[PDB]
């Protein structure tokens, strides 16, 4: 089958609990993680999935493992503190990709961003240049918004994404009554 | 100890956990302990050895028994397994016979040529580099030393006028206890002079007493250095 | 005072030392004590009934 | 003064604090009552002995004196060490 | 030339290379042209605890002192009976190579305490040393009868001796019978 | 220190031979759970 | 202790009643050769360091 | 809480193993392992431990990598085979103390009880004690600075239980025991001066430099007490200690008398035998 590693980042902030959009969509995207990890389990059960947040202090809840049994139990106690962090959130994952068991597995990291980026364009294009240098697949997913959806983020993705052929895809979800599951299941990255 | 006691899935699991880490080495064998009945191998032991040697032709066997082993020597003897089809030809077709004298450390007159049938052993040597040497030597020297090293010295230096003094008095007591016999000695020296019926040396012990007496002189300069600067 | 002689129930006689934990208070003779198979140390004593 | 005749007298104290010689006993009694000074004078004839005290905030001349006394102590210990070890290494080892 | 190299490689951690320095300086200083080497040779012989450099010690000594056969047994007289048997073995090789081809009896009369020891190494070395002397020698001039008999007893004593003992024994006996007394060795 | 291993030998018993045999195998009378009959060492004659 | 049959060697009885043959160390003098005395060997080496009254 | 701790050479030799299995990486940064011991008793005792992969980032110093699963597995199996030892704290081989170490220790501060930090050197060129035990506690600051994790120095000693001494002594065959006498004592009396020399020289220079030339208020207040300790000895004239010198020199005189007398006793047999044996050997020679 397909050999790759899956890294999912969840937003522990209070912006996910807002009353306009979904009623604490954290559980919804949790169910998304569940159905996509069960999908990967059905396809290639030998894949491991790690879990960490975007907050200031990076704390791994569960190390990468093929068994999601205890992971489902570790999906709780999100510890709703902090706001957002980007750079070290990347450096705690992409640099930690070398701690995986199988060396034949491809590097794949996604993210759930529910908060505005505090970092300027410089750090963005630099980190994008780094990820492009080490050649790691990155899928940008943003749940909820305040300011304009894509402004510098477009150029960010374009500069971050190399190998136009069968490369990474950008996921942009607008406001709506529908869930995020079938919406993030639309690209080829899911299933 | 049994072949059933070893869990294959747990084994392979731990080995895999060693593979994902910085320890990429295959198992070279297995070791155990045989307390109090001797370091030899029983039926079950040689059977599970026969079962575990199916993979590795070498299968190094090591048996440690510190219980009856004196703390004077930690020297251990590794074990090997001879083939059952070699009974027709010679026993051990091994070169370099110069190390058999080093393998003669188990000089016991029972177990060796007693169990020598279909059984033998192998020589043991060590290896040390500069890093381990310097590190362990410095660590051991520090273990026999103090943190700042100036702490417990001046303590004894100032204890020379309290503790050591009593020990010096006792030393004078024992020395006098020797001297009272030394008063009887010149009579014997004026009588026999042929042969020594007294195993007591009377010399080296008093020399050692002087060695313990030199502590004051050696720590005197120490106190001088402390007082000066 | 530091090291004394012990008598086993089976009849062989031995000698032991003093542990840094226990003190010389209960170390006095006339009291049945306990020993260990390793180093022959003393965890505690054995009061008669 | 960290050195050079630490021994003092009540004259300077009475001159600075503009107090008589009768109240200096109660003064040092209060000083020992607070507990910031361990000073105890064994004197018979008129004298003042001093003891350990806390630097607290800072002093510049005591910093200069610190680096000075420290450099002197260091070069003395070094000099003695080299001097002794010079023959000690050769004749003993 | 290589003095600095040997001096630099003398402080090396490797025992094998430490012996290699002595083996290297051995043939270089042959002819007894340097009295400096024997200083650190004997120094590293006595001081160092490892028996490797100790048994590799006096070989170079015998190599450089090979000029005078008489002076060797005097200074190796202390190494006749040593603490560790390896030193006695190396000293046996020393008396073997130094007294080889000569008529010096200083080793010969000292071979009697050497031929019997609780350790087999020093015994074998004594057999070799006894093999490297009696070759090319007249029996009428000196009483070699004793050592010849004790050497001829080695083959009948093989049953009561060590397996390597009879090895070094017949190996020592192969020296005298070599070439049928026709061919010999000279340093 | 070479005798130290003979100290590790855990001592030695006291043998008593009540009878000698012509098979050159000496029987020894010992404390109960004793009586171990075996030929002596080769360097020492039996008839002595 | 039981008896000394020769020089620097003797026999020693155990608690079980079984007599043991052990050669004494050269350091030990002839004072410990007394026919009747309380002797203490090692639990392993079976050597006598000192005797007690 | 803990007055002193006991650190066995086995863990530092495991660090030697860490410098062993490297296999020429070209990175060789600080490696964080997991120390094990007994926190039950007042005095800490170290038996054995294991190793966990630890990596950081070049630029960003806030990057630290640990493993919960591997830790729970190793500690689980270790607890399975031996229940007499549990988790205590961690240690690093880094010569310098990084700011991220509080965040690294915070994990074991949460999941486990209070952890002790140990700092050693990658290259054993340090003559002083390689192991420094640092307890992690929260202390009230006098200056009023916000409460943060503070590392306090705890005294330690290097020792072994039973067999480890034998193993070390056998593997070395170089180092000597206490051995009261001339050389063993005089060696110390010689080299100790250098032991103080190199240390003090390595200290007071960086001290003098960083005091005047530096910033980041590490609370210099304790160094006034340092200088105070340096001022605790205001050049005593020894005038009061003259009697003590007299008593010490009197003891020296006692040593003189003892030495002379004892040597005079020893000279007996020598100065007898040297005559009586030689004259008899000479007269019986021919
Ligand atoms: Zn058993």
């Amino acid at each position: 089958m397909v050999l790759e590693s899956t890294m999912v980042c969840v937003d522990n902030s209070e912006y996910m609990r807002n009353g306009d959009f979904l009623p604490t969509r954290l559980q919804a995207q949790q169910d998304a993680v569940n159905i996509v990890c069960h999908s990967k389990t059905r396809s290639n059960p030998e894949n491991n999935v790690g879990l960490i947040t975007l907050a200031n202090d990076c704390e791994v809840l569960t190390t990468l493992t093929p068994d999601t049994g205890r992971i489902l139990s570790k999906l709780h106690t999100v510890q709703p503190k902090g706001k957002i962090t980007f750079c070290t959130g990347i450096r705690v994952a992409h640099l930690a990709l070398k701690h995986r068991q199988g060396k034949n597995h491809k590097m794949r990291i996604i993210a759930f961003v529910g908060s505005p980026v505090e970092d300027n364009e410089k750090d963005l294009v630099k980190l994008a240049k780094r990820l492009k240098k080490e050649k790691v697949n990155v899928d940008i997913i943003n749940f909820g918004e305040e300011e304009v959806n894509t402004e510098k983020l477009t150029a960010f993705v374009n500069t971050l994404n190399g190998k136009d052929g069968t490369g990474s895809h950008l996921v942009t979800v607008p406001p709506g009554p529908s869930l995020a599951d079938a919406l993030i299941s639309s690209p080829i990255l899911a299933g | 100890v049994s072949v059933e006691a070893v869990d294959p899935v747990f084994q392979a699991k731990m080995l895999d956990m060693l593979k994902q880490t910085g320890r990429p080495e295959m198992v070279v064998g297995w070791y155990h302990s045989h307390p109090g009945f001797g370091c030899w191998l029983s039926g079950v032991d040689i059977n599970t050895q026969q079962s575990f040697e199916a993979l590795s032709e070498r299968a190094v066997a090591v048996v440690v028994d510190p219980i009856q082993s004196v703390k004077g020597k930690v020297v251990i003897d590794a074990f090997r397994l001879i083939n059952a089809n070699m009974m027709v030809l010679g026993h051990e077709p091994r070169q370099t016979t110069s190390n058999l004298g080093h393998l003669n450390k188990p000089s016991i007159q029972a177990l060796i040529h007693g169990l020598n049938r279909h059984y033998y052993s192998i020589t043991i040597n060590y290896r040390k580099n500069e890093l381990e040497q310097k590190m362990l030597l410095n660590l051991h020297k520090k273990s026999w030393m103090e943190g700042l090293t100036l702490q417990d010295y001046s303590e004894h230096c100032k204890h020379n006028e309290s503790v050591v003094k009593e020990m010096l008095e006792l030393a004078k007591n024992y020395n006098k206890a020797v001297e009272e016999e030394d008063k009887m000695t010149p009579e014997q020296l004026a009588i026999k002079n042929v042969g020594k019926q007294d195993p007591k040396r009377h010399l080296e012990e008093h020399v050692d007493v002087l060695m313990t007496s030199n502590i004051v002189q050696c720590l005197a300069a120490m106190l001088d250095t402390v007082v000066f600067k | 005072e530091e090291k004394f002689i012990v008598k086993a129930t089976n009849g062989p006689r031995y000698v032991v030392g003093c542990r840094r934990q226990l003190d010389k208070s209960k170390l006095k003779p006339g009291t049945r004590v306990a020993l260990d198979m390793t180093t022959l140390t003393i965890m505690r004593y054995l009061p008669r009934e | 003064r960290p050195a050079n005749h630490r021994q003092l007298t009540f004259e300077e104290i009475a001159k600075s604090a503009k107090i008589t010689v009768n109240e200096v006993e109660l003064l040092v009694m209060k000083a020992l009552s607070v507990g910031l000074v361990k000073g105890s004078i064994d004197e018979v004839d008129k004298r003042v002995h001093m003891t350990w005290v806390q630097p607290r905030v800072l002093d510049l001349q005591q910093i200069k004196g610190m680096k000075d006394r420290l450099e002197f102590w260091c070069t003395d210990v070094k000099s003695m060490e080299m001097l002794v070890e010079h023959q000690a290494h050769d004749i003993l080892t | 030339e290589a003095d600095a190299l040997i001096e630099s490689l003398c402080r090396d951690k490797d025992p094998i290379l430490r012996r290699s320095g002595m083996y290297t300086v051995a043939m270089a200083y042959c002819g007894s042209g340097n009295n400096k080497a024997i200083r650190r040779l004997l120094h590293v012989a006595v001081s160092d605890v490892n028996d490797d450099v100790r048994r590799a010690a006096v070989e170079s000594l015998g190599f450089i002192l090979f000029r005078t056969p008489e002076q060797c047994p005097s200074v190796v007289s202390l190494l006749s009976e040593s603490y560790n048997p390896h030193v006695r073995y190396g000293a046996a090789m020393a008396l073997g190579i130094c007294c080889a081809g000569t008529g010096n009896k200083e080793a010969i009369n000292l071979l009697e305490p050497m031929t019997n020891d609780p350790v087999n190494y020093v015994r074998q070395g004594a057999l070799i040393a006894s093999a490297l002397i009696m070759i090319q020698q007249t029996e009428i001039t000196c009483p070699k009868v004793n050592q010849f008999r004790q050497l001829y007893s080695k083959v009948i004593n093989d049953k009561h001796d060590d397996v390597m003992a009879k090895f070094g024994a017949i190996l020592a006996q192969g020296i005298l019978d070599a070439g049928g007394h026709n061919v010999t060795i000279s340093l | 220190r070479e005798e130290l291993q003979l100290l590790q030998e855990q001592g030695s018993y006291v043998g008593e031979v009540v009878r000698a045999m012509d098979k050159k195998k000496v029987l020894v009378k010992v404390h109960p759970e004793g009586k171990f009959v075996v030929d002596v060492d080769k360097n020492i004659d039996i008839n002595d | 202790f039981l008896e000394a049959v020769d020089q620097n060697t003797a026999i020693v009885g155990s608690t079980t009643g079984s007599n043991y043959y052990v050669r004494i160390l050269s350091t030990i003098d002839r004072e410990l050769l007394k026919p009747n005395a309380s002797v203490a060997l090692h639990k392993h080496s079976n050597a006598l360091v000192d005797v007690l009254p | 809480a803990v007055q002193k701790v006991v650190v066995h050479p086995l863990v530092l030799l495991s660090v030697v193993d860490h410098f062993n299995r490297i296999g020429k990486v070209g990175n060789q940064k600080r490696v964080v392992g997991v120390l094990l011991g007994s926190w039950q008793k007042k005095v800490l005792d170290v038996s054995n431990s294991f190793a966990v992969p630890f990596d950081e980032d070049d630029k960003d110093d806030s990057v630290w990598f640990l493993d919960h699963d591997y830790l729970e597995n190793m500690y689980g199996m270790f607890k399975k085979v031996n229940a007499r030892e549990r988790i205590v704290g961690w240690y690093h081989t880094g010569p310098k103390l990084h700011k991220n170490d509080i965040a690294i220790n915070e994990l074991m501060k949460r999941y486990c009880p209070n952890s002790v930090l140990v700092i050693i050197d990658v290259k054993p060129k340090d003559l002083g004690l390689p192991t420094e035990a640092y307890i992690s506690v929260e202390e009230v600051h006098d200056d009023g600075t916000p409460t943060s994790k503070t590392f306090e120095h705890v005294t330690s000693e290097i020792g072994a239980e039973e067999a480890e001494e034998v193993g070390v002594e056998h593997l070395l065959r170089d180092i000597k025991d206490t051995t009261v006498g001339t050389l063993s004592q005089r060696i110390t009396n010689q080299v100790h001066g250098l032991k103080g020399l190199n240390s003090k020289l390595l200290d007071i220079r960086s001290y003098l430099e960083k005091v005047a030339t530096g910033k980041l208020p590490i609370n210099h207040q304790i160094i006034y007490q340092l200088q105070d300790v340096f001022n605790l000895l205001p050049d005593v004239s020894l005038q009061e200690f003259v009697k003590a010198f007299y008593l010490k020199t009197n003891d020296q005189m006692v040593v003189v008398y003892l030495a002379s007398l004892i040597r005079s006793v020893v000279a007996l047999h020598n100065l007898i035998n040297n005559k009586i044996a030689n004259r008899d050997a000479e007269k019986k020679e021919g």
